[PDB]
């Protein structure tokens, strides 16, 4: 690959520099060529690869719905000009989530390794099933929705057991779960008692956790309250 | 819309 | 080239939908096709050009700043990878001026049009000029810093025979070229004393103006005070 | 600093 | 600070 002559210390170094100047998809391309060494990323790494590419699909994510918007106000009834670039935008979107899925399945999800690792990696691998899903119609859909759906549940499976209420990746993971129920999946009830669940259960642990701690996991439980205020 | 994670869940 | 079978109505609209979405690299690529169908542009199609090409070297800018600023904290008394990232971002900003540059010779200034138009034109080769001088060094920064002097006093010359000291292209020249003295060509004195001048003989005429041409005046004007302020 | 109690 | 160019 493009990343192939440099050192794998060298990428991650510049993954940092790429995050500072805010170039996320030069961020997103020095991530990539890191994984690419087949190396295990630490705690720190899998979260540089997680910001470059939530910022690169991030902004297609926008830009689709900018235009997604303008294309259905368009529709009461012109001209092909709204359709073809939403489709352009479009086809750049699905072709970053075929690149993270294709890291996931290709370098990073693995039996072994601690439960965080794993829950992180399949926790990605349904949310980028979520943002094609987004996009996607028909069979395709049906197939992406089944994909997303089963990420994430091995990923609960795994947190239930192995982390605690309050760990954020878990409670990442139960917000987007949540999110997938309700946005996606069209499981209202299914998306507010999962939201309700973890945030209630994270509610009775908070006095045992430190400051750093207890800041990851009150921002994420903030969100739960947040989605569960607009869902109720 | 529906709040989703931030890109980094801990640091 | 890729914008080529694409009709100019249709290249405007794509850009204006760009502009929407915040896709400024997109928006520039369909301004460019536009200009390559050999049409010369209206006074809100040289407005998109500028706002595409203008957004897109201001996040290359923005970056170089960034890294150059890491690179030389580093180098106050720790690895190649700070210059490597910062070579590569002006080699990028780089290629960007050369395509604004290019479309600029090639297409854009004419002997004909109104003021207006050849002013802003050769406003827009001096700042092009100005961002590789920001980044060049050597007998290649001298030439780019002569090109730049060149560009800007033709306008400058156009604005003075065509144009009266409150129309805010003249303005807006003469803040560029003032910075280009002071931040650029190392002339602290000429970019005071044209800060000054433009200033005062704009202010003997603002009693003239209609309420919306006093605001677009004063905007500018403003500007240079806040320069002056600045700089002595 | 807590988030709020469900209703 | 850093002198202003024209926003455009």
């Amino acid at each position: 690959g493009a990343m192939g002559s440099m050192e794998r210390a060298s990428l991650i170094q510049k993954a940092k520099l790429a995050e500072q100047a805010e170039r996320y998809e030069d961020m997103a391309a020095f991530m990539k060529g890191a994984v690419e060494k087949g190396e295990e990323l630490s705690c720190e790494e899998r979260n540089l690869l997680s910001v470059a590419y939530k910022n690169v699909v991030g902004g297609q994510r926008a830009a689709w719905r900018v235009l997604s918007s303008i294309e259905q106000k368009s529709n009461e009834e012109k001209g092909p000009e709204v359709r073809e670039y939403r489709e352009k935008v479009e086809t750049e979107l699905q072709g970053v989530c075929d690149t993270v899925l294709g890291l996931l399945d290709s370098h990073l999800i693995k039996e072994a390794g601690d439960a965080e690792s794993r829950v992180f990696y399949l926790k990605m691998k349904g949310d980028y099933y979520r943002y094609l899903a987004e996009v996607a119609t028909g069979d395709d859909k049906k197939r992406i929705i089944d994909s997303a759906r089963s990420a994430y549940q091995e990923a609960m499976d795994i947190s239930k057991k192995e982390m605690p209420p309050t760990n954020p990746i878990r409670l990442g993971l139960a917000l987007n779960f949540s999110v997938f129920h309700y946005e996606i999946a069209n499981s209202p009830e299914e998306a507010i008692s999962l939201a309700k669940t973890t945030f209630d259960e994270a509610m009775a642990d908070l006095h045992t956790l430190s400051e750093d701690s207890y800041k990851d996991s009150t921002l994420i439980m903030q969100l739960l309250r947040d989605n569960l205020t607009l869902w109720t | 819309r529906n709040a989703s994670s931030a890109g980094r869940l801990q640091g």
